[PDB]
RNA sequence: AUUAGCAGUUUCGGGGGCGUAAUGCUCUCAGCUGAUUCUCAAACUCUGAACAUUUUUGGUAAGCAGAACUGGCGAUGUGGGUUGAACCAAAUAUUGGGAUAAGACGUCUAACAUUCACUAAUAGAUACCACAAAAGGUGUUAGUUCAUUAAGACAGCAGGACGGUGGCCAUGGAAGUCGGUAUCCGCUAAGGAGUGUGUAACAACUCACCUGCCAAAUGGACUAGCCCUGAAAAUGGAUGA
RNA sequence: CGCUCAUAGCGACGCUGCUUUUUGAUCCUUCGAUGUCGGCUCUUCUUAUCAUUGUGAAGCAGAAUUCACAAAGUGUUGGAUUGUUCACCCACUAACAAGGAACGUGAGCUGGGUUUAGACCGUCGUGAGACAGGUUAGUUUUACCCUACUGUUGUCAAUUGUU
RNA sequence: ACCUGCCGCUACCAUCCGUUGGAUAAUGGCUGAACGCCUCUAAGUCAGAAUCCAUUCUAGAAAC
C-alpha cells in the first residue's frame, strides 16, 4: 500500500524534469521547457530523488 | 585580453603592426605551440580532414587561439586515443595591437598627458582572417570524426565571429583528393617525406629530368 | 504552405444518437444528454447517415488539421461517457495526522478536515454531472464517476491540488489525494 | 528579542523618554544608571527617536554603576514611566521619575525589582511579576 | 619573420644495454646540412591594380582628432526623407496647363487595383537614421544529405529477451549493473559476460535484440526565410500619429 | 570545483553583450556670467525585488539558508566618527536593495568644505611668492511678472422656460 | 511677574475608524492534438499574486 501509493506520490511531483533556466517541472520523460521566455530551451535536469 | 575585452579588437582595421625592427616592446604570443598529437605520424596512416573556417574577416587573439586548442586538447581520451589525433591551427598571430593606456584609472583630468602622443605601446598579439581562411585543422584517421566534430563545436564558441566546419576531400594536409591518393600509391610514382609527400617529377620538374634517372627511384 | 488536409471521423452505435445543427453537437445516449461546443478556428463539420460523424477540412494548415482530430477525439470521449460513465478513483495517503476528505453529493461538493494537520475545512464544488462513492479499505480511495470525460477529469484534478502543501520540500510528506486509475470505464 | 508579548502588547506605547534618557536601575545588581541606546521593536521611520517601552524590552547600557557592568550593552526592562498614559480602563498611571531594570535576554530580571512596578510589565514579562511584592 | 615532422649525419657535442663515452648497433638529446610543409612582414618583394560617399592615419571608440578624390549648406531655397546644414529629386525671375522625379497610394494626407507566398509576434513597417550580438528554440515556411521500409516498416502496444556462468578480479558479497578488466562461444527469429532502475548482493523490471498486430510511410543531420528567447534605467509615449 | 556528479550551487581559460548609477577620452552648447560640493526638505520615477505576496527550483527532513520567476502594490530605520556623498563601527528591524530625475532640489536652507582679500605652520623658492599640503576667520540679495501647482471667487449668455 | 484656568485649538504627549467582486501573471493542472504514443497548447479550458480592473472613497466636465 504505502510503498505502492508513495510510488503515484512521486509520479504526481518528484519524478518529472525540471529545467536549468525556468526550473518549471515538466513531464517525466520531457524534451523541452515549453515556455516562451525560456524559449523551449532543450535543456533539462530530471528533477532529485532523496530517501529522507 | 588583459588590459581589454576584445571587443576592440574584433574587427580588422589599420595596416599590420608586427614583432619587428621598429616594435620592440611587442610581448610574446600566447601560444608558439601550434601542433597536438602523433606528429611523427604519416601523411598515409592519417586519412581524414576537417577544418575550423571563419566566415567573418576579424582578428582572433593569440589567449583565444590557445583556449580553442586547449577544447581540441581535453577532447582526446573523449575522441579515443591522443594517437589517432593531428592538429596545426594554421593561422599564427603575427600582428601587434597597440593600446594607449589612459592614465586616469581612479582620478585625475590629463589634457597633457591626454590624446597627445598618445600612440599605442604594443600590448596584445592577434591574428588576422577573412571570410573562410582556415583556423584549425585535424587530420586522423577515418575513426574519429563526430568525435572531432565536437571538439570543434567546443572551439566554435571560443572563437568570435559565425565559424564553419567542412570535412576535406583529401588526406589531410595534402593537396590529393582520395581518388588521386590512391593512384599515386597503386601507380607507385608518390614519394614519402614523413609528415608530407612529394610526388614523382614530370610535368614537376623537366630540365633536371631532361637526362636523369635517379629521378623514378 | 499549404499541405491540404482531411476528415477523421467517429463511429455512433445503435444505443445513442447525435444532433448537431450549428456546428455545435449534443450526443445523447442512456446516462444524460451531454454536451460540448465547436466552429471556433472555422471548423467545419457534418453528419453522414446514423453511423458516421466527420469533421471535415480541405484547406488550411498543419496547425488547422491538428483542431480536426482533437474535436473527434472529444466527441468520441463524450459518446463514451454517454455509453457509460468515466471513472476517476483516486487514493489519499496519510495516518500520522489521518487525511479525513468528506462529502455531499446532488450539492456535489468535496471537503477535506484534517490535512497535514490543517484543522481548516477545505470545500471544492465540483462540477455538475459528478457521483462519489467510496468502498475504502483501509480509510483510502475515494471514487468520482461522471458522464464528461472533461470536467469530471478537471474536478478530480482540483481536488488534488487543494490536496497539496505549497511549502517546505515536496519528497519530505508524501501525502495528499492521487489519482490512481483515470480513463476507467465501468461494466454494463 | 525576547520577545514574549503578551497576550496583547498591553496596548498603546508610551514613553518616558526615547533614546537619551536615564532611568534608574531598580535592582540589587549594582547597576546605579540605567541609560539607552534604542528599544526592542521599533521600526521606526525617517527622523524619529526609537522611543520608550511602556514595558517593553530596550538596548541599555550602565552610565554610572559598577565598573564590571559599565560598558558592555544591556537588554533591559522599562517599569515605570515619568511621563503618564491612559489605560484600556479609564485610568491615567503617571510616576515620580522614570525607572527600570537591566535584565538576561530572556527577559528575566537578576536580583529583586526595587519600588513599584506597573501591572503592564508583571504581564509583558512573568519573571518581573515573580520577582517583586509590589505590582500596582 | 616563423611552425612541423622527414632524410643524410655528428669518435666533432653528451648519456644509456652492447661498444673505447660513442657520433657504430638499439634509444632519446644537441648541432650541421638536404628535400618538403605551416603561417607571413606599413617602414619587404622574385610580381604587379583603373559635412556625404568611397579610401585612409591615430584612437577602445566618439557627434573625437587628421589627410586624399569627388560631391554638397556661401547671391540656394523648392519637392521628398514624420521633423532636420550635409542623403535623394533638383536648382531658386512672375504666371498658367501638361507630364514626370524622389517618395508615397487604409485614415491622417492629393494617390488604387490585382495576384502568390510569409508572420500570429505588446511583433513588424520610408538607406543615412536615431541600436542590437554570441548563443538557444519539437514555432512555422522553404531546402539539402544520407539512412530505415513491403525479407511489412515508423510510432504504439502484445509476447519472448536463454545457457556455459557466481567468467576473471576486487571479494562473507557485489552474479551484466560499488568499482575494474578481458569482453569468448553455444542454441535460436532472439538476446551486450549488458542501457538504466533496483537489489546488502542475487532477483525483478527496463533497454539493446527478436517476433505478433495495426497497415505506409519513416529516421537523423544540417542549411536559411520570417517569429520567438537573449532583450534591464530612470516625467507619459511614440513604424511620425 | 562540488564525496559521487560539468550547468543544485559555482564555474577556469575564452567569446558576445547591455548600461550610462564610476571615471576618463572628448570640447558640440553656455565666459555680455546656467550660482560650484555636501547635508537638511520633498515629490515623483526606474528596476538590476532587500523585505513583502503568489509561485518554481536545491547539494530542501525540519528550522535555516541558498538559487529562479511574476511582481515597483506597500515598506526600505536611530546613532557614533568625518565638510561629505563614498566611507567606517554600534543599535534595532520584515528589510534596512540598487539607482534616476540639469551628478533632482541656494529668489527653499545653513555654508561644513572648495573659491578671493587677513593670517599660521610646514615645504619649496636669492625674493615677490607657490603648494588635490594642513590650519583658522571670512556680507547666501530680488517674485509685486508669466506660467505651472495649492486652495477660492466668477462664468457655464444656447449648461436654451426673466430663474 | 507668579499660581490656577474656561470655552476654544490641539498631542500614537489622547480617542475612534481604514471593505469586497470579477480579470489576469508566474505557476500547478485538465481534456487534447500537431507527431496512432506523448505532451498545461496549437484549437479549447480549469485553478491562481501585495498584481489588474472594478466595489468602497475625494473632486464633479462649455456633461446630462
Amino acid at each position: 500500500i504505502e510503498p505502492s501509493l508513495v510510488i503515484l506520490a512521486r509520479k504526481y511531483k518528484c519524478d518529472k524534469m525540471i529545467c536549468r533556466k525556468c526550473y518549471a517541472r515538466l513531464h517525466p520523460r520531457a524534451v523541452n521547457c515549453r515556455k516562451k521566455k525560456c524559449g523551449h530551451s532543450n535543456n533539462l535536469r530530471p528533477k532529485k530523488k532523496l530517501l529522507k | 585580453m588583459g588590459r581589454r575585452p576584445a571587443r576592440c579588437y574584433r574587427y580588422c582595421k589599420n595596416k599590420p603592426y608586427i614583432k619587428s625592427r621598429y616594435c620592440r616592446g611587442v610581448p610574446d604570443a600566447k601560444i608558439r605551440i601550434f601542433d597536438l598529437g602523433r606528429k611523427k605520424a604519416s601523411t598515409d596512416e592519417f586519412p581524414l580532414c576537417v577544418h575550423l573556417i571563419s566566415l567573418e574577416k576579424e582578428q582572433l587573439s593569440s589567449e583565444a587561439i590557445e583556449a580553442g586548442r586547449i577544447s581540441c586538447n581535453k577532447y582526446i581520451s573523449k575522441t579515443g586515443g591522443k594517437d589517432s589525433f593531428h592538429m596545426r591551427v594554421r593561422v599564427h598571430p603575427w600582428h601587434v595591437l597597440r593600446i594607449n593606456k589612459m592614465l586616469s584609472c581612479a582620478g585625475a583630468d590629463r589634457l597633457q598627458t591626454g590624446m597627445r602622443g598618445a600612440f599605442g605601446k604594443p600590448m596584445g598579439t592577434v591574428a588576422r582572417v577573412n571570410i573562410g581562411q582556415i583556423i584549425f585543422s585535424i587530420r586522423t584517421r577515418d575513426n574519429m570524426l563526430a568525435n572531432v566534430v565536437e571538439a570543434l563545436r567546443r572551439s566554435s564558441y571560443k572563437f568570435p565571429g559565425r565559424q564553419k566546419i567542412v570535412v576535406s576531400k583529401k588526406w589531410g594536409f595534402t593537396a590529393y583528393n582520395r581518388e588521386a591518393y590512391q593512384k599515386l600509391k597503386a601507380d607507385g610514382r608518390l614519394m614519402n617525406d614523413g609528415a608530407n609527400v612529394k610526388v614523382i617529377t614530370n610535368h614537376g620538374t623537366l630540365a633536371q629530368y631532361a637526362k636523369d634517372i635517379a629521378a623514378a627511384n | 504552405m499549404k499541405v491540404i488536409n482531411s476528415s477523421r471521423k467517429v463511429q455512433i452505435p445503435e444505443n445513442v444518437t447525435v444532433d448537431v445543427k450549428g456546428r455545435s453537437v449534443k450526443v445523447t445516449g442512456p446516462r444524460g444528454t451531454l454536451s460540448k461546443s465547436f466552429d471556433h478556428a472555422s471548423v467545419d463539420i457534418n453528419l453522414v447517415g446514423k453511423k458516421e460523424l466527420t469533421v471535415d477540412l480541405w484547406f488550411g494548415n498543419r496547425k488547422q488539421i491538428a483542431c480536426i482530430k482533437t474535436i473527434t477525439s472529444i466527441i468520441e470521449n463524450m459518446i463514451t461517457g454517454v455509453t457509460k460513465g468515466y471513472e476517476y478513483k483516486m487514493r489519499f495517503v496519510y495516518a500520522h495526522f489521518p487525511i479525513n476528505v468528506a462529502v455531499t453529493d446532488g450539492g456535489r461538493v468535496v471537503e477535506i478536515r484534517n490535512f497535514f494537520g490543517e484543522k481548516i475545512v477545505r470545500r471544492i464544488e465540483l462540477l455538475d454531472g459528478i457521483t462519489c462513492y467510496r468502498n475504502e479499505k483501509a480509510k483510502d480511495e475515494i471514487v468520482l464517476t461522471g458522464n464528461s470525460l472533461e470536467l469530471l477529469s478537471q474536478s478530480c484534478a482540483t481536488i488534488q491540488l487543494r490536496s497539496a502543501i505549497k511549502y517546505k520540500d515536496v519528497r519530505k510528506f508524501l501525502d495528499g489525494i492521487y489519482v490512481s486509475e483515470r480513463n476507467v470505464l465501468e461494466s454494463n | 528579542m525576547s520577545k514574549a508579548q503578551a497576550v496583547g502588547s498591553n496596548y498603546r506605547v508610551s514613553l518616558g523618554l526615547p533614546v537619551g534618557a536615564v532611568m534608574n536601575s531598580a535592582d540589587n545588581s549594582g547597576a546605579k544608571n540605567l541609560y539607552v541606546i534604542a528599544v526592542k521593536g521599533i521600526k521606526g521611520r525617517l527622523n524619529r527617536l526609537p522611543s520608550a517601552g511602556v514595558g517593553d524590552m530596550v538596548m541599555a547600557t550602565v552610565k554610572k554603576g559598577k565598573p564590571e557592568l559599565r560598558k558592555k550593552v544591556c537588554t533591559g526592562l522599562v517599569v515605570r514611566q515619568r511621563k503618564h498614559w491612559k489605560r484600556k480602563d479609564g485610568v491615567y498611571i503617571y510616576f515620580e521619575d522614570n525607572a527600570g531594570v537591566m535584565c538576561n535576554p530572556k527577559g528575566e530580571v537578576k536580583g529583586n525589582i526595587l519600588g513599584p512596578v506597573a501591572k503592564e510589565c508583571s504581564d509583558l514579562w512573568p519573571k518581573v511579576a515573580t520577582n517583586a511584592g509590589t505590582i500596582v
